[PDB]
């Protein structure tokens, strides 16, 4: 029917991984070839459909999760790898259709800031006098740890507790040009399906 | 209130939030100066260093507030008997700065040794010339002069040092209740809980005792052979049924039998397996030998490593103007960051080095969910035990060949399985009988059972009792020829090389035999297999929390430890030298 818009995610600074950005659509006409030719798309992995069948159907909501997040680490990424990552700051869901696009934001696009360092959590966890209680996360849900981490991390491992809940971070400089990571997931309704491509 | 266990859980817990974040501090600062060796950064290391020490010296002064009795709970009695531990702080202030004193009077002695010769003194080397002159060279006058000159230039100065060290640690240990330093050093292996579980001080002398009387008829047929391949060597110097002399044994303690190999080498005519030259020209790097492991150790089931491995590790030499320490360590910093410190060459022998030494990372990734005090392997001989029972599954043919290094033509006749049988033996079965009776003659110094006018009589009795080795001159009592080894000189125990080369057979016939393998024990492989990976991730995830005893039963279902295994991978071995040998085994102790 109407346009969607894409400067929400065109426009400020892409947040680090666990504090993800989530861009559910309803009821709006896409053209997701418009989006995908302002990027430099270096993987498209998709589970349960194809990439020729992303952009044909019509689905009842279409949800898009955007984070700054750089091309060396993509083998951590990939469903089944108890990493880091999908314990502790972004693990996907699989009862659904999804695709997931890393991107290489060139120089023209000068929409989007870049920021200064990348970042993700080392761990996630309550203490006890017996050891560690790791809080492992939840398909397509925020770390519970995200209350603590948005203070700021400034080097590396830096700790930030509240309590009995503990998390740590770890940054790296950002050397050339901005990497993203756009988790595109799709569900189908049983009747309307109203987010038709754009005719 | 609460009663004295929940204050002893508030404490725990109060020490656990503050440890973490103080140790990776001093971890950090330390692992800045061994990679980058300035000025600057040796100074940091020792302020984190003395942070951490007015932490923990005023926690362990908080912790002897609870007595010992009143807990139940096993963790935190275990956690709270580390903390309290009055350790050197029971001597007065002179008794301890003559202690701080003696023991680095004795290192100092030690590391600045010189020997120059009984022949034109122009040459005077030190002690990294002396160890690659006993090395490499097949003259009997020139080892006899080596070994004579650094046992009267080195250990002939050491004696009325070690003779008041003795009194002094037996003073320390008759302070925290104990009966002398050897059941200070005894101690380690102590653990107590349910029935079967438990072990004290005073079993271990027993159970070394009979692992050894298990063990030495393989040592009477690998002796006999090595004597009989070096009465060949020198002509007219050796005994046809009498004991080897102390200064033909490869190198200038006579610890390893490794140098022995070009003399007692088995029939000759088969080059061995060298893959360097396959690996240069295939352009291989110390980064494919790192996916080469962490591939190795995916396949049986262990978790990958972390992003800030691949990015904080120094994995080759720099070439930016740094100055390193090339020494390979496997580093366990803290808040979840394993690094490894190693100058990796395109060789064999760092290809198995890579493997070895990713084998303790996988294990401080195991336990990273304990206490700061719990976070250790089960013993001291635990850790390097597990890092060596992985290095046996990829030197195999079994596994090179699958690897593309090898072709896939290769002819492993029996006679490349004795070649290679009798060089492990040479390093592994050659070194028990010495680690035994060293560790016993300090047990035996440091009880009393010696006296001080029997310290060189009772040395050189037990060195013809035990390893059948004699003395090439007369040492009277003013010599300490124990001394002159760098592990007595420096305070260190010697019982962790003898009960890690039982828990490593241990471990890798009970982990071949859930791979359901098909064959003898020395061309097993363990790749492949995620039953295996199993059982060993139930031992490496306990830590220290629980019995030593419980967590070989985890692996070995047996909660002791056995020689039998030991005598099952060499067995090839012992059936061949009792037909080479004959009936010319044993010594007669002169
Ligand atoms: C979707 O967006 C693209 C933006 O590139 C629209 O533009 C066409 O894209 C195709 C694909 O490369 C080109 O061959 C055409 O030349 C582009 N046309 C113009 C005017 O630039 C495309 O039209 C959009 N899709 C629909 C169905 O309208
Ligand atoms: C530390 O991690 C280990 C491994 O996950 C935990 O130990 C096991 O936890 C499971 C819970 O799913 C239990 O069913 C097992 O019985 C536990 N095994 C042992 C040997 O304890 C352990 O709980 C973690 N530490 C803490 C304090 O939770
Ligand atoms: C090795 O250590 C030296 C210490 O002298 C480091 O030199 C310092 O580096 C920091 C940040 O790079 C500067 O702020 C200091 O001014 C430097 N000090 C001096 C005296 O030059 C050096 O950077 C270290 N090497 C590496 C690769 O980090
Ligand atoms: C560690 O040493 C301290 C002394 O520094 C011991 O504390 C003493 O304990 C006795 C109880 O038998 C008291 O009578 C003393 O007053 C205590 N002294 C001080 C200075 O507090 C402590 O018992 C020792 N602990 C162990 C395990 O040896
Ligand atoms: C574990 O503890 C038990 C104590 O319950 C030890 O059993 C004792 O061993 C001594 C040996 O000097 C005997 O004199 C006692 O009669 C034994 N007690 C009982 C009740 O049988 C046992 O030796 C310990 N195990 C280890 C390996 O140290
Ligand atoms: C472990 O198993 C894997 C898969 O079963 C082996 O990988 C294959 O090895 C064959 C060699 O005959 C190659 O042709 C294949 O291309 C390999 N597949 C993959 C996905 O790499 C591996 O060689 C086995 N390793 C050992 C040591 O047995
Ligand atoms: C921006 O795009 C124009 C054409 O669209 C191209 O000519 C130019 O080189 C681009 N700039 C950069 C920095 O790539
Ligand atoms: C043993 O022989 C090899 C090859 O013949 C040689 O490289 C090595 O130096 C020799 N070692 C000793 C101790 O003789
Ligand atoms: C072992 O090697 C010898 C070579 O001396 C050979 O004669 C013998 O047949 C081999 N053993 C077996 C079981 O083939």
């Amino acid at each position: 029917t109407q346009e969607c818009d894409f400067t929400p995610m065109l426009t400020g600074t892409p947040p680090p991984i666990y504090n993800f950005k989530r861009l559910v659509f309803t009821n709006c006409n896409y053209n997701l070839t418009k989006l995908l030719s302002l990027f430099q798309v270096s993987e498209f992995s998709c589970h349960q459909v194809s990439p020729s069948s992303l952009a044909t159907g019509c689905y009842s909501s279409l949800t898009v999760d955007y984070f700054a997040y750089s091309t060396d680490m993509s083998s951590y990424l990939q469903p089944g790898s108890a990493g880091a990552i999908v314990q502790f700051n972004y693990k996907q869901d699989f009862s659904n259709p999804t695709c997931r696009v890393l991107a290489t934001v060139p120089q023209n696009l000068t929409t989007i800031t870049k920021p200064s360092n990348y970042a993700y959590l080392t761990e996630c966890y309550k203490t006890s006098a017996y050891g560690k209680n790791y809080l492992y996360n939840a398909p397509g849900a925020y770390t519970p740890c995200l209350s603590l981490a948005s203070r700021g991390f400034s080097t590396k491992y830096q700790s930030h507790s509240d309590g009995e809940l503990t998390t740590t971070g770890y940054i790296y400089p950002v050397t050339g040009n901005l990497q993203m990571a756009f988790i595109i997931s799709v569900q189908y309704g049983t009747d309307t399906n109203s987010v038709c491509p754009m005719q | 209130q609460y009663t004295t266990e929940e204050e002893a859980r508030r404490f725990l817990v109060k020490f656990n939030h503050e440890a973490e974040n103080l140790s990776h501090e001093s971890a950090l600062a330390s692992w800045d100066y061994n990679t980058n060796i300035t000025d600057e950064n040796a100074k940091k290391m020792n302020e984190a260093d003395n942070k951490w020490s007015d932490f923990y010296k005023e926690q362990s002064k908080i912790a002897q507030g609870f007595p010992l009795q009143e807990i139940k709970d096993p963790i935190i009695k275990l956690q709270l008997q580390i903390l309290q531990q009055n350790g050197s702080s029971v001597l007065t202030a002179e008794k301890r700065k003559r202690l701080s004193t003696i023991l680095t009077t004795m290192s100092t002695i030690y590391s600045t040794g010189k020997v120059c010769n009984p022949n034109n003194p122009q040459q005077c080397f030190t002690l990294s010339g002396l160890e690659d002159i006993m090395e490499k060279s097949k003259d009997y006058h020139e080892r006899l002069w080596v070994w004579e000159g650094w046992r009267s230039e080195v250990g002939k100065q050491l004696r009325p040092l070690y003779e008041e060290y003795v009194e002094l640690k037996n003073e320390m240990a008759r302070g925290n209740n104990y009966k002398d330093y050897g059941d200070y050093w005894r101690g380690d292996y102590e653990t107590e809980g349910e029935k079967g579980y438990n072990y004290s001080r005073n079993y271990l002398m027993e159970d070394v005792d009979r692992i050894f009387l298990e063990i030495k008829p393989l040592y009477e047929q690998l002796h006999a052979y090595v004597r009989a391949k070096l009465m060949k060597a020198y002509p007219s110097h050796i005994s046809p049924t009498g004991c080897l002399p102390a200064h033909l044994l490869g190198d200038m303690w006579g610890r390893f039998w490794t140098n022995l190999y070009n003399l007692t080498v088995p029939l000759e005519k088969e080059p061995n397996i060298d893959v360097t030259d396959t690996m240069k020209k295939q352009s291989w790097d110390a980064e494919k030998i790192f996916k080469e492991a962490e591939k190795f150790y995916s396949s049986v089931g262990l978790p990958n490593m972390t992003p800030g491995f691949w990015r904080d590790s120094m994995l080759t030499e720099p070439s930016d103007g740094r100055q390193v320490v090339c020494h390979p360590t496997a580093w366990d910093l803290g808040k979840n960051d394993f690094r490894i410190k190693m100058c990796t060459k395109v060789t064999m022998d760092d290809f198995l080095t890579a493997h070895h030494e990713m084998g303790h990372i996988q294990y401080d990734m195991a336990y990273a969910n304990q206490s700061y005090l719990l976070r250790n392997g089960a013993n001291e001989g635990f850790h390097e035990a597990v890092g060596e029972v992985m290095s046996l599954s990829v030197a195999t043919p079994k596994h090179l060949k699958g690897m593309g290094l090898l072709p896939s033509d290769f002819s492993e006749n029996n006679e490349t399985e004795i070649n290679f049988l009798l060089k492990q033996a040479l390093t592994i079965v050659g070194t028990l009988p010495f680690t035994y009776m060293l560790e016993k003659w300090r047990w035996m110094v440091f009880e009393g059972k010696i006296p001080k006018e029997q310290w060189m009589e009772k040395w050189w009795e037990m060195k013809r009792e035990i390893v059948g080795v004699v003395e090439p001159l007369p040492h009277d009592e003013t010599y300490c020829d124990p001394a002159s080894l760098f592990h007595v000189a420096n305070d260190y125990s010697f019982i962790r090389y003898f009960t890690r080369t039982i828990l490593e057979f241990q471990f890798q016939e009970a982990l071949c035999r859930t791979a359901k393998h098909q064959g003898p024990l020395h061309k097993c492989d363990i790749s492949n297999s995620t039953e295996a990976g199993k059982k060993l991730n139930d031992m490496l995830k306990l830590g220290k929390s629980t019995p030593w005893t419980y967590a070989l039963e985890k692996i070995a279902e047996t909660k002791e430890m056995d020689a039998k295994p030991l005598l099952n991978y060499f067995n090839p071995l012992f059936r061949w030298l009792k037909e080479q040998n004959g009936n010319s085994v044993g010594w007669s102790v002169d």
